[PDB]
């Protein structure tokens, strides 16, 4: 499992980005969503965000 | 734009890409850091529809 994350995390530093809705108006959110892909079949979506997992 | 073949690649692993999607850039909102743009919706997904 640790072989998959030499670079995708260890040098990456999640950022804070503009969000249009943060429960009050516009926003600079830590979980800003960059893309939502839903081209699969059974409701599975891949979501790119400013957070890291 | 907005039709099948709006973007084309010679091979699935090829390094070339012809793109024609009517991409245009809009002015950023006041006091905001982002790149607004307007495009014709994907021709592949419309073709699948």
């Amino acid at each position: 499992s640790t072989e998959e994350l030499f670079n995708e995390y260890k040098l990456t530093r999640p950022y804070m980005a503009r969000c249009i809705r943060c429960a009050v108006g516009s926003c600079h959110s830590p979980i800003a969503i960059e893309a939502v892909k839903s081209d699969g079949h059974d409701g599975y979506v891949r979501l790119q965000t400013s957070s890291q997992y | 734009p907005g039709a099948f073949g709006d973007i084309q690649s010679r091979t699935v692993s090829s390094s070339d890409l012809y793109a024609n999607t009517n991409l245009v850039l809009q002015r950023p909102k006041a006091g905001a850091i982002h790149v607004p743009y307007t495009q014709a919706p994907s021709g592949f997904e419309q073709w699948k529809k």
